[PDB]
RNA sequence: AGCGUGCUACUUAUACUUCACCGUGAUUGCUGUUUUGACGCUUUCACGAGUAGGCAGGCGUGGAGGUCAGUGACGAAGCCUUUGCUGUAAAGCUGGGUCGAACGGCCUCUAGUGCAGAUCUUGGUGGUAGUAGCAAAUAUUCAAAUGAGAACUUUGAAGACUGA
RNA sequence: UUGCUUAAUUGAACGUGGACAAUUGAAUGAAGAGCUUUUAGUGGGCCAUUUUUGGUAAGCAGAACUGGCGAUGCGGGAUGA
RNA sequence: GGCGAAAGACUAAUCGAACCAUCUAGUAGCUGGUUCCUGCCGAAGUUUCCCUCAGGAUAGCAGAAGCUCGUAUCAGUUUUAU
RNA sequence: GCCUAGACCGAGGACUGCGGUUUUUACCUAGGAUGUUGGCAUAAUGAUCUUAAGUCGCCCGUCUUGAAACACGGACCAAGGAGUCUAACGUCUAUGCGAGUGUUUGGGUGUAAAACCCGUACGCGUAAUGAAAGUGAACGAAGGUGGGGGCCCAUUAGGGUGCACCAUCGACCGAUCCUGAUGUGUUCGGAUGGAUUUGAGUAAGAGCAUAGCUGUUGGGACCCGAAAGAUGGUGAACUAUGCCUG
RNA sequence: GCGAGAGACCGAUAGCGAACAAGUACAGUGAUGGAAAGAUGAAAAGAACUUUGAAAAGAGAGUGAAAAAGUACGUGAAAUUGUUGAAAGGGAAGGGCUUGAGAUCAGACUUGGUACCGGGCCAG
């Protein structure tokens, strides 16, 4: 076999100074606070919330609201919903603390989530019951009918 | 070396590196020179000139001894001088003590005259010399002395 | 595909390096590599290409070539650089006080250099004392001088010599040579 | 979905464009940092079809000089094997089994050195195939004995034939 | 300069000295130009367009120039040198 | 060589010249075969001579080694003039 | 000029450059991908073997213009199986020495076919040319002219010196043709001067020796293959014909 | 022919034809032609004894380091064949490319560091 030398060397180069400065991300139009979402996928896949803020990481922070639908406060991507025309007024909301660390990994859930949970809902509540059917139509699941086309439907 | 040759090369292709079409045969063209005449005419005639025919007279029992003869001119012999004493003889050599040579003991039978002498005195001793040689010692003041 | 104006992947065709394994001159072309690389002086690229060469592109410099460079009008005290073998002449008359380079030198040679009060250089010691060439003559041996040189080209109305084993009255001297022969070529 | 003619889009070659990688040829620079490979390292560009044939660089085998104070009965060599690894490849290395006495790497030397073929040589083995076939010369049978075993041996009874 | 040439102080051929410079006397290109040695295979060809000879003609026989196949895969012509 | 009432018959399964060993690995312009990998370059069936026509030599086409130099004057091409 | 939907790629690895913005010896999109989050590590992932499906895929070797061929060899497997060695050579290359070179026929010596040592000859080279008798290489700075790398003097340019090599006009030696001095064994000698002639010559040597690949010739000559030809032997137990005895 | 010493030679299809009871066995009237064939184990310790079988043999046992050494004997390849397991199969089979399925193999929680740090792989 052939023996190592001792011109190959086991030093590791430091990397190249990269030019990557990452820049802010630049949502849809249609993504706009208050608009009614449909989940596309995960555990509340077909379920239409309601969308409050977008967060620094980029994803959305929407609430069914959780006594409607049984989807609480949570993350979801924008890329994994679809924004409809329906639209709630949201400037009497509050949802000036919920962030990337207000969904840090620490069932059993904290005080701080249900009281948070029960406030948003009291506000939106307010504001849903003033749509007439909009309870109804967010207490409902989306799917797919037959002759159903998303490239000719509005939502 | 075996390993170091194009049959080692070779293995593996069909024809040996010999061609399909020509198949390296036995004796295409004869053996030897055979067809010097003939077929091969345009290789002889080409870059053997002078090959077939006969030219001048035959010498029966020709004895090479008769015509030992080696020659040696004039731009080298010097060389037959002593090579300690030559630096000496080349300044002190005048027409009453000249260097002597003697180019038959050396192996020589004739003196020729390409080249040019140091402008010196010598005693020049040989069997045969040609015009030019005696004609070139004897400018230098020497002379060529006959010996058998 | 392409329409290629020429032959494709040719080697350049000259020698890069010396064929030979004297490790002494591959130490000599690591000093001229380093020269012609790092001075732009023209000689050290001549001397660079010299040590390739094979040993007929090398003819043997003769002292009495060399006594003529000399004798150049301007010339008596330029450094005399042979890549190759310095040999001696004994048609002579006189040789003159002069500092040779060369590769090497036959003891007659040397010994005629050095007793008239010469020097007789390596090329290593020419680069020391004149890194550029300066003041350098360069003396090449007479290539075409080769015996076998006498047979190339051979052919009808040419007047080179014959590959011929034998030299006498009956090797090749007959038809093809002689008018009375048939013709002559 | 025919014939003549015009139009719009579309389909896809080892071809073209950009990019990656291999090689070849050229090319940039490299010694007060030349650093034990300068036959090395490094910058850049272009190119790659091939019979006959030429050349180059490698892989593999028997034996020889040198070296590894190399492997080995606590298992050498050989052989079998979806145990894998490396190389474009010739091939190299390794796990498991079998086995029983020697063998390998490196630097070189050397040759009776590499097979698919030659109606090749010697030896071995199939399919064919349980197949062709074991049909001329009139013809056999019953019982007993022997024997592990009897169409086929021996004895008796008989039926036949050769027909001097 | 000359031994050639002219009736010649005329010429012919080769020159000394002087001058004319990047438009050094059209375009485009140029993996540069020149030079040498040495040796392999090959020396049955065949096809297509065009020109063309013999022949009733031939997938016949014989020439010219070029491109090909042979030596070559790849996409198309179902298939095909 | 024999032998043949003759067929070129027979002469030990051998006869338009037996068998055996050797010369003998007889010669073959002819048929067959010709053993590992990758890389780069890459043909010819044409010229002349040959008792030459299934073969050679010769030139051409191909490879290899280079060498002298470094833009010198070259080109399967156009233009202008002839 | 602006807005907007997808796909493939991420080579490189401190810095160095060009630009831009300037609010700054700063920052940038400007000399090639980073940030963030989830899952998994008893595995999502990758390779191989077997098999299915889709698509394509004639049997190799060979001679040949043309082979899958209704052309030839090949049922199968192992082991063996074909450019070799030698004499003499061409080119090229490496090495030693170099106007020389080659110890090895032989002798000396030996730790005994080795290694070490020695020299006279000899070979080849150093001179050619002519059939031969024979003769035998500098007018000159070993010449003139045009190129020519390198070197020298300058200060783009320019001036000088210019080895190797090339084109060209000469000079020298031998062969051939002419001329024909002083002289004479009076038939020899050959001074001197000429000539679109000729040589495998000269003109500051390049060779000798060992080794290697390739190429050549003679050899069994890459391997296997005739029909034949020759020399010396053995057969009439078959059969042909004669004879002898049944 | 007789006596010796050697080798970059061959290693049982090689090397003499013959490594062996080889110029043997065998063929041909004859002259002549002319093979194949080496190796159990250190030692026969070459398997006593029981049992099934007419016997050859088998099954136990026994010797041996080994019977995966039993005089069919070192190792024991391929063609070819049996059994076992797995799989496929409408007038051949075999191959390339691609993926699935089943089997096999491999790898980072690293030579990890000291509950934390930090890393590996697959993805948004
Ligand atoms: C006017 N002179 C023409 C001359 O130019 C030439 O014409 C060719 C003609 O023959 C070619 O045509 C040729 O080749 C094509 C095809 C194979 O290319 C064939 O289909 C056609 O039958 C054949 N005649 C045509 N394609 C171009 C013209 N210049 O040859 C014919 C000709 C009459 O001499
Ligand atoms: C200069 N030109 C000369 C031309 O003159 C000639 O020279 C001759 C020469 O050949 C003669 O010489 C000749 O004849 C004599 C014989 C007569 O003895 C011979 O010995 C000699 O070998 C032979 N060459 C010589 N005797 C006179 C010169 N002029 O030789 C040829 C030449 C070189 O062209
Ligand atoms: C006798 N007349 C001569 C005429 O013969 C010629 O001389 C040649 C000369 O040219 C030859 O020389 C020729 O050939 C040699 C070659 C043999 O090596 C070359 O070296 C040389 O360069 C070449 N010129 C020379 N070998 C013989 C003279 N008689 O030169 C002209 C002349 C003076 O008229
Ligand atoms: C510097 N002096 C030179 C001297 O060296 C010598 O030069 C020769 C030259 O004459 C030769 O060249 C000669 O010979 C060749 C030959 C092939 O026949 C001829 O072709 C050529 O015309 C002729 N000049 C050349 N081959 C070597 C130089 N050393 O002779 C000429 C000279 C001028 O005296
Ligand atoms: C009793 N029968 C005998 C028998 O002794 C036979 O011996 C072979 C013998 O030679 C083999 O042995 C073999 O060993 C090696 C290797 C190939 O094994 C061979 O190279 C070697 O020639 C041979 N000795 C052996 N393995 C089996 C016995 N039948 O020899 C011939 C024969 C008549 O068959």
């Amino acid at each position: 076999q052939v023996a190592p030398k001792w011109y190959q060397s086991e030093d590791v180069p430091a990397p190249k100074q990269t030019r990557k400065t990452a820049r802010p991300q630049k949502l849809r139009a249609s993504l706009v606070p208050g608009t009614v979402l449909i989940l596309l996928a995960g555990r509340f896949r077909g379920k239409r919330v309601v969308y409050l803020k977008n967060l620094e990481d980029n994803t959305l922070l929407v609430s069914g609201p959780f006594k409607v639908n049984g989807v609480p406060l949570r993350r979801v991507n924008a890329r994994y919903v679809i924004a409809t025309s329906t639209k709630v007024n949201v400037s009497g909301v509050d949802v000036s603390k919920f962030n990337v660390e207000y969904f840090a990994r620490e069932k059993e859930i904290k005080a701080e989530r249900v009281a948070d949970q029960k406030s948003v809902d009291a506000a939106l509540l307010s504001e849903i019951k003033k749509t007439p059917l909009l309870k109804q139509y967010l207490a409902a699941s989306f799917s797919l009918k037959n002759g159903d086309r998303p490239h000719l439907l509005k939502f | 070396p075996t390993r170091l040759t194009k049959t080692r090369k070779h293995r593996g292709n069909v024809s040996a590196g010999k061609g399909r079409i020509g198949k390296h045969r036995k004796h295409p063209g004869g053996r030897g020179k055979a067809g010097g005449q003939h077929h091969h005419r345009t290789n002889l005639d080409k870059y053997h000139p002078g090959y077939f025919g006969k030219v001048g007279m035959r010498y029966f029992h020709k004895q090479q001894n008769h015509f030992w003869r080696p020659e040696i001119n004039l731009d080298k012999l010097w060389t037959l001088v002593d090579s300690e004493k030559k630096d000496e003889y080349l300044s002190k050599s005048s027409a009453s003590a000249a260097p002597v040579i003697d180019t038959l003991a050396h192996g020589y039978g004739k003196v020729l005259g390409k080249g040019r002498l140091p402008e010196v005195p010598v005693i020049v001793k040989a069997r045969f010399v040609s015009k030019l040689a005696e004609e070139k010692i004897r400018a230098v003041g020497g002379v060529v002395e006959l010996v058998a | 595909g392409r329409d290629h104006t020429s032959k494709q992947h040719v080697r350049s065709g000259h020698r890069t390096a010396p064929k030979s394994d004297n490790v002494y001159l591959q130490l000599l072309v690591k000093l001229y590599s380093f020269l012609a690389r790092r001075t732009d002086a023209p000689f050290n690229k001549v001397i660079l290409k010299s040590l390739f060469l094979s040993k007929i592109n090398r003819p043997p410099v003769s002292v009495s070539r060399i006594s003529r460079a000399l004798k150049q009008k301007g010339a008596a005290e330029k450094t005399i650089v042979v890549v190759g073998t310095v040999t001696d002449d004994n048609r002579l008359l006189e040789f003159p006080k002069a500092t040779i380079a060369a590769l090497r030198f036959t003891a007659g040679a040397k010994d005629r250099i050095l007793k008239n009060g010469g020097e007789a250089i390596t090329l290593d010691q020419l680069a020391l004392r004149a890194p550029k060439g300066q003041n350098t003559l360069i003396v090449r041996g007479p290539r075409n001088s080769r015996e076998a040189v006498r047979h190339f080209g051979f052919g009808p109305h040419k007047g080179k010599a014959p590959r011929i084993l034998s030299k006498g009255r009956k090797f090749e001297r007959a038809r093809g040579r002689r008018r009375s022969r048939g013709f002559k070529v």
